[PDB]
């Protein structure tokens, strides 16, 4: 695997993609 | 956080993975 | 008017939209 | 769970909120 | 819901996901 | 060659890319 | 509409072009 | 116009739903 | 249709839309 | 864990999460 | 083909790297 | 090459057409 940029909604797509059933959260800083 | 350094600068999937349930 | 399906990948991006800076949990499982 | 509420069967995206932190 | 910043494409999908079955325009400035 | 089915967010991310600066409506109930 | 032309059946990128304004 | 507006600065889903048919 | 500003991703789901069951190839510069 | 299906636009945007840099090739008809 | 082993059936993000270049 | 001038200007759908297989 390559080393990514991902910013927005990008990085959801990602973490959905790497996750797949386990699920994940998404927590950006405040 | 992962949200900012991805955005930044770059992350691996591996990192990613941290935050799966 | 009434609501459509929201499944994988749509529904993560659709979370993050409604979501945002709050962040969200996507937990399939449950 | 969202699946169930959301894909399966159909929900607004007010119902989304329930999932946010 | 929280406030977004949207570019490009990204503000197709989110016109979409508000708008359902309604639809939508989407009209740039030209 | 043959073309694919375009539905929901895929058909307006579609509408984007050939319309882009034109706009376009996306009217599922007509 | 739109939905029956290109979601239902198929289109063209051509047709596509149909929904600009 | 809506569209710059996101973009430039930022807008809200009431904002976007303007936009709805 | 019209020129298009396509970065990252984005520039994979013109590609997909534009060859269709052609299939294509995503080559970018090293 | 188990793996989901990955079709169409979801798959290609999956290829450049996973080949990045180093490229990739769709060929649906292979 | 990938639509074969990733669509029809189910492909670990491992077998995608077998698409790259 | 295409990916770096789609981002950094702008390109055409004729222009992609030519990494169709
Ligand atoms: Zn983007
Ligand atoms: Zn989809």
């Amino acid at each position: 695997f390559v080393n990514q940029h991902l910013c927005g909604s990008h990085l959801v797509e990602a973490l959905y993609l790497v996750c797949g059933e386990r699920g994940f959260f998404y927590t950006p800083k405040t | 956080g992962i949200v900012e350094q991805c955005c930044t600068s770059i992350c691996s999937l591996y990192q990613l993975e941290n935050y799966c349930n």
